[PDB]
RNA sequence: UGCUGAAAGCAUCUAAGCACGAAACUUGCCCCGAGAUGAGUUCUCCCUGACUCCUUGAGAGUCCUGAAGGAACGUUGAAGA
RNA sequence: CGAUGUCGGCUCAUCACAUCCUGGGGCUGAAGUAGGUCCCAAGGGUAUGGCUGUUCGCCAUUUAAAGUGGUACGCGAGCUG
RNA sequence: GUGAAGAGGGAAACAACCCAGACCGCCAGCUAAGGUCCCAAAGUCAUGGUUAAGUGGGAAACGAUGUGGGAAGGCCCAGAC
């Protein structure tokens, strides 16, 4: 199905043989459901889950409400997952990170780390033009963007600057390494979206 | 003398289903038309929508002559540099059974406000039943 | 505009157009689309005579 | 196959077919004889 | 045309049932059922079968002079039952049946095991030979066209999967 | 490329019918996505006082209440012109 | 002609298919390897250098390939000159 | 001949092509070219055929048991193809 966890920065294990495996550390805390969705109301089935704790005066009295009708705490923030047909779920049940000791390979999405403002350089990996031999201002600028009378127009997707990164992207099957369920984390290999403290639904590789 | 024109606040609007299953998609989608516009009516006025709300149902059983089944092509582009997709009669009712008749009726509507009014009256369906039964409508052949 | 209206109101009574106008013709009256129109619209039942007196020809 | 414009009956046992539209020359003893269109 | 003014014998043991145009025909190898076209009209006739042209369509004796000789093969193939003889040319090829799944082993990193749809009987005599039986011409010639063209004769050695009365033309090196 | 099979006693991949068949096509993978005006769905939350005027409207008010929530302001950020 | 900046290079591209590679097929004077030609196929990919203002071309060394074209012989209110 | 110096209807849009020459007004009727299932005024008109290719709705040499008409010419009861 999937869980929901916080990024908690970058580590590397030595495996016994020598081989360091650079590794992401997850912290993934008691996913609790809030709701379950199904085909007779909803038409699709479906888990919506929770995590963490937020406190009482900070959550809304409309959000406070839908924890009480499931009997959870209020976690900060709410996350929906899909069932697979054979899967079946209740409300007020806590997911823990033992679901993840079964399998080998994860995506992991998460949301990138902002960039803001990005030249097509920097976004679209577009070449800077000469640096010197005449040059007039014209060093890191995007240099044509179409044709001429025949289009008389710029097409749509054309490459150009604007806001890179703080959008939601996707690691896939990253390979799990360790799922330590006393502290209540998952070691992945190599490294996945967003800083340090960012949420991160890390769930079973769909390319098997 | 100033001759009639329909008023819309006094025009009475009636509602109507067709069964689609083996009819002419050309032949009953200009029936179609010429009623969501409301040329049957004796109060027809071009500038007013006159015309009676119609629910077809069984979309996707409507009938084709030929080869169009297959060889009937649906067009359109994205709005993208180069995105020109297309779909055959097949391939549409395969996916989406309610735009065939849509796209024929459409057609043959006038374009313009009251031609986007006029097709709102029209109501599609791929099953046999339909949501509206709380307006009578009334069967149409 | 008149035509349409007589075009729909004569359909209703199971003729259209182009045999009505013929059938007015040849029983020689002499009404025009004008006033066919606006009896189309408000008196329907005076219409059908019309109707009627065009399907003898 | 060949798929010249002016296809023939070159030795015999070459034959003459309409498949899906298209003329077609089918042959048993020489699969060189074996063209379609036209 | 020709065909279709001759008609099929019906012997003994099968029953035939005409359900509008769609055709069921019942005997001892398989039951066999055969939706027919529209422009056919098919009647019972004394003992005999009888095809004939529907009058307004275009193509009538075409259409029937099919069903004809459609239902002439059902009724041999239900009486009868037909067979096919396959057979493998070339060292290491090997043919085994087990259940109603043909293991084909035709030179490949992988064995090929080749599924049966439908009432289809598969024996083998030899090793390097199969023959399959059943009630269809149809579903029978079809598995057997899979089961050659899983490797057809090579025209040099004529090595592959053949038909048995099939002749291959080879050729010589140059 | 085939199977059965006429028209055309045969023959033939087809005219009924029936299978395979490619980085193309439609999905599958990732992202945006109800301004999808056809503006969808589920869950939760909150407001359950009166008088006046009328050319009786989905009408203009007087007074008492101001909720859920939001915005504003501040401290700010791996968010950002 | 009360001005539509003309070659080549850079940047940025985009479409066509008459396909250079990669995918699927027929024939072959197709043993295999490797081809030859033809058919379908436009998803993606498709050198770096020496000389010359060059486009092209020749040459050296690579590459699975180093495709042919259209787009004001694409692109100077984007650069060069 | 038309435009130039001529509006109006038709040919999708289209000075010169087809129809036709605007003195002004009318919410009258008959016709031209061209049309009559819907966009859009009028035939889902009548009868007898053709077309299966979406031909109609771009094109040649040449290719072909496509399919309709005809007018002839090779054989039968000794029973040919
Ligand atoms: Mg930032
Ligand atoms: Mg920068
Ligand atoms: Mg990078
Ligand atoms: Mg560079
Ligand atoms: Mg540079
Ligand atoms: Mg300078
Ligand atoms: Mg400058
Ligand atoms: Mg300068
Ligand atoms: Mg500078
Ligand atoms: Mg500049
Ligand atoms: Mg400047
Ligand atoms: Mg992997
Ligand atoms: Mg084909
Ligand atoms: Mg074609
Ligand atoms: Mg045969
Ligand atoms: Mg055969
Ligand atoms: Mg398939
Ligand atoms: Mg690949
Ligand atoms: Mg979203
Ligand atoms: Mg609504
Ligand atoms: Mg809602
Ligand atoms: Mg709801
Ligand atoms: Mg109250
Ligand atoms: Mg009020
Ligand atoms: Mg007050
Ligand atoms: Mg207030
Ligand atoms: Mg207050
Ligand atoms: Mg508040
Ligand atoms: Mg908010
Ligand atoms: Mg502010
Ligand atoms: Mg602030
Ligand atoms: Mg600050
Ligand atoms: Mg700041
Ligand atoms: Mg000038
Ligand atoms: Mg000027
Ligand atoms: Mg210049
Ligand atoms: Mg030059
Ligand atoms: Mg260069
Ligand atoms: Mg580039
Ligand atoms: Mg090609
Ligand atoms: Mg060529
Ligand atoms: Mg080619
Ligand atoms: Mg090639
Ligand atoms: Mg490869
Ligand atoms: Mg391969
Ligand atoms: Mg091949
Ligand atoms: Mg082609
Ligand atoms: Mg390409
Ligand atoms: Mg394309
Ligand atoms: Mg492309
Ligand atoms: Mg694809
Ligand atoms: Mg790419
Ligand atoms: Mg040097
Ligand atoms: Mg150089
Ligand atoms: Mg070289
Ligand atoms: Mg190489
Ligand atoms: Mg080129
Ligand atoms: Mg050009
Ligand atoms: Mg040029
Ligand atoms: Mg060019
Ligand atoms: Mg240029
Ligand atoms: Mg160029
Ligand atoms: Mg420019
Ligand atoms: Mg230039
Ligand atoms: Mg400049
Ligand atoms: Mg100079
Ligand atoms: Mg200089
Ligand atoms: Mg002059
Ligand atoms: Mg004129
Ligand atoms: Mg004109
Ligand atoms: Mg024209
Ligand atoms: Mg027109
Ligand atoms: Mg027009
Ligand atoms: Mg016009
Ligand atoms: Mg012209
Ligand atoms: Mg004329
Ligand atoms: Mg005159
Ligand atoms: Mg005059
Ligand atoms: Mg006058
Ligand atoms: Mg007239
Ligand atoms: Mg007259
Ligand atoms: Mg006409
Ligand atoms: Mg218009
Ligand atoms: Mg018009
Ligand atoms: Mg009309
Ligand atoms: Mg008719
Ligand atoms: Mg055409
Ligand atoms: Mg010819
Ligand atoms: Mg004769």
């Amino acid at each position: 199905i999937g869980l929901v966890g916080k990024k908690v920065g970058m580590t590397r294990i030595f495996t016994e043989d020598g081989v360091s495996i650079p590794v992401t550390v997850i912290e993934v805390e008691a996913n609790r459901v809030t709701q379950v969705k199904d085909l007779a109301n909803d038409g699709y089935r479906a888990i919506q889950v929770t995590t963490g704790a937020k406190k009482a005066n900070r959550v809304t009295k409309p959000e406070a409400g839908h924890f009480a009708k499931a009997g959870v705490e209020a976690g900060r923030g709410l996350w929906e997952f899909r069932l697979a047909e054979g899967e079946e779920f209740t409300v007020g049940q806590s997911i823990s990170v033992e679901l993840f000791a079964d399998v080998k390979k994860v995506d992991v999405t998460g949301t990138s780390k902002g960039k803001g403002f990005a030249g097509t350089v920097k976004r679209w990996n577009f070449r800077t033009q000469d640096a010197t031999h005449g040059n007039s201002l014209s060093h890191r600028v995007p240099g044509s963007i179409g044709q001429n009378q025949t289009p008389g127009k710029v097409f749509k997707g054309k490459k150009m600057a604007g806001q890179m990164g703080n959008e939601r992207v996707t690691v896939q099957s990253l390979d799990v390494v360790r799922v330590d369920a006393e502290r209540n984390l998952l070691l992945v290999k190599g490294a996945v979206p967003g800083a340090t403290g960012s949420d991160l639904i890390v769930k079973p590789a769909v390319k098997a | 003398m100033k001759t009639f024109t329909a008023k819309p606040e006094t025009v009475k609007r009636d509602w109507y289903v067709v069964d689609a299953t083996g009819k002419t998609l050309g032949r009953l989608a200009t029936e179609l038309a010429r009623r969501l516009r409301g040329k049957h009516k004796a109060e027809y006025t071009p500038h007013v929508d006159t015309g009676d709300y119609i629910i077809v149902l069984n979309a996707d059983k409507v009938a084709v002559t030929g080869n169009k089944r297959t060889d009937k092509v649906y067009y359109h582009h994205t709005g993208h540099i180069g995105g020109i997709k297309q779909a055959t009669f097949e391939e549409m009712i395969a996916r989406r059974p309610e735009r065939v008749i849509e796209i024929a009726v459409k057609g043959m509507l006038p374009k313009g406000p009251l031609g986007r009014a006029m097709f709102r009256k029209l109501k599609v369906y791929a099953g046999n039943e339909h949501n509206h039964a709380a307006q009578q409508p009334q069967v149409l052949d | 505009l008149w035509i349409a209206r007589i075009n729909a109101a004569a359909r209703q009574n199971g003729i259209s157009y182009s045999k009505f106008i013929n059938g007015l013709k040849k029983a020689s009256v002499e009404i025009d689309r004008k006033i066919l129109a606006d009896i189309a619209v408000f008196d329907k039942v005076a219409f059908t005579a019309l109707v009627e007196k065009a399907k003898a020809a | 196959m060949k798929v010249r414009a002016s296809v023939k009956k070159l030795c015999r046992n070459c034959k003459i077919v309409k498949r899906d539209g298209v003329i077609r020359v089918i042959c048993s003893a020489e699969p060189k004889h074996k063209q379609r269109q036209g | 045309s020709r065909v279709a003014k001759a008609p099929v014998v019906v012997p003994a043991g099968v029953d035939v049932k005409i359900n509008g145009q769609v055709i069921t025909i019942k005997g001892k190898n398989g039951e066999l059922t055969r939706t027919l076209n529209d422009a056919v009209e098919v009647k019972h006739a004394d003992n005999t079968l009888t095809f004939g042209p529907r009058d307004g369509y275009a193509d009538g004796w075409a259409q029937a002079g099919t069903a004809r000789a459609l239902l002439n093969s059902m009724v041999i193939g239900v009486t009868e039952g037909f067979t096919k003889k396959l057979q493998l040319v070339g060292v290491g090829y090997r043919a085994a049946v087990k259940g109603n799944v043909i293991n084909l082993s035709l030179g490949f990193s992988h064995p090929v095991d080749h599924q049966l749809p439908a009432g289809i009987t598969a024996e083998c005599p030899t090793q390097t030979e199969i023959v399959l039986k059943g009630a269809d011409k149809q579903v029978i010639g079809q598995v057997a066209a899979d089961l050659r063209a899983y490797r057809r004769p090579e025209p040099y050695k004529g090595k592959g999967v053949r038909y048995a009365d099939e002749v291959v033309r080879t050729k010589e090196a140059k």
